[PDB]
């Protein structure tokens, strides 16, 4: 998991 | 696939009109190595979300898979910070403007160390941009340009990727015939540009080692998102 | 002296400054990581020298002080040397010519840590140049951009004069895409792919050079190039 | 400066 594949979703 | 259908004029503005805001420092008294290094990783953090609501608004950029998407940050996300310092540093001759209350000179990259050498390469690219009056239209194509370009080379989707480079390279062209350049004058302004991508790459690789060294010598925590775009050169 | 030339001239001067391809004392009779590492590098230190005499022959550098030729070459060596073995790399899919007793696969620059990376980037650089179908007066001609581009930056008449030269290369290559009948959209934009790779081989010259200076301290190699280093530190 | 020779000739 990574915060830059949320940041990206959103 | 919709990148491909715009017109260079729709091109600019759709570029245009995706431009992050110029962020503030937390800032305010004379800066230690600790303070300094602070207030940029500090300031580095919040323009990386601006940056990756910006890359999703890059034409061409949301009809990539979110591993690519993922892959293509993770290798630009410092030379799109630098290109973004260094042109709006142009009006600041001399100085680099991280932030409008954060305008620094090299003799301020002495208080941490290694950090000069990064200064004078900026402030020698950002006099470069100045001294070929670098137009906004052809800074957002040449941001835009790294986004796509920086990590294609380490993956049908390149195709994609290719064609939308390749889309942006006419709107560059557009640009200058629009400026009343000559074809010559065209081409040459074109490469005079895309050239400096390379000194913009080394600018990058030599920020990763700098801030992935002073990272292992702990002196302040950096965010876990930078901590993981950082850890994707490795 | 270099804004004389002709389009036609720049191409055929480029051509005969061409160094020769050097062979390896690799012998077939595996290697080690050592003795792998020992066959590049002794390669590299050999073809600096041809390197260094190409330099002189490439239009305008002669033009400059001796302060600056050692300059542009001390940052640009690494890149020129890459971007030579990816070019005579064309032919042989998934594979490096070093030399041509000295073929690799991926699977042997194993041998070595971090170079499998090093490996798939020069072999992605050299399928692309397949892709693109990339001739040899454009090769000599991004050959010498290295060599003129990748220092300006570091180092005032005496830039105008680089960028005056590197306008004229930038003239060649126009001059060779429409000859072979391109568009002039055509044109603008083969040129615009040729000079991203360029970022790609600076790319990989750094990672090469961090790869580099580890082993000048892990101590498994040349006085040159031990030298060409410490300008990169 | 081994490169400062060779380039010196
Ligand atoms: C100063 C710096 C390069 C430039 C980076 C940058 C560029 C544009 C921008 O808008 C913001 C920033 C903030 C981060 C900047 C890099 C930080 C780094 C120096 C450093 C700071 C703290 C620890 C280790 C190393 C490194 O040397
Ligand atoms: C830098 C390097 C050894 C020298 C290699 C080389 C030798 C001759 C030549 O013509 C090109 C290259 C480029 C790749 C180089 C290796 C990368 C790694 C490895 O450490």
């Amino acid at each position: 998991h990574k915060i830059l594949h949320r940041l990206l979703q959103d | 696939s919709l990148a491909l259908s715009l017109t260079a004029d729709q091109m600019v503005s759709a570029l245009l009109d995706a431009e992050p805001p110029i962020l503030y420092s937390e800032y305010t008294r004379p800066f230690s190595e600790a303070s300094m290094m602070g207030l940029l990783t500090n300031l580095a953090d919040r323009e990386l979300v601006h940056m990756i609501n910006w890359a999703k608004r890059v034409p061409g950029f949301v009809d990539l898979t979110l591993h690519d998407q993922v892959h293509l940050l993770e290798c630009a996300w410092l030379e799109i910070l630098m290109i973004g310092l260094v042109w709006r540093s142009m009006e600041h001759p001399g100085k680099l403007l991280f932030a409008p209350n954060l305008l620094l000179d090299r003799n301020q990259g002495k208080c941490v160390e290694g950090m000069v050498e990064i200064f004078d390469m900026l402030l020698a690219t950002s006099s470069r941009f100045r001294m070929m009056n670098l137009q906004g239209e052809e800074f957002v194509c040449l941001k835009s340009i790294i986004l796509l370009n920086s990590g294609v080379y380490t993956f049908e989707e390149k195709d994609h990727i290719h064609r939308v480079l390749d889309k942006i390279t006419d709107t560059l062209i557009h640009l200058m015939a629009k400026a009343g350049l000559t074809l010559q004058q065209q081409h040459q302004r074109l490469a005079q540009l895309l050239l400096i991508l390379s000194h913009i790459r080394h600018m990058s690789n030599k920020g990763m080692e700098h801030l992935y060294s002073m990272k292992c010598k702990n002196v302040v925590p950096l965010s876990d998102l930078l901590l993981e775009m950082l850890d994707a050169h490795r």
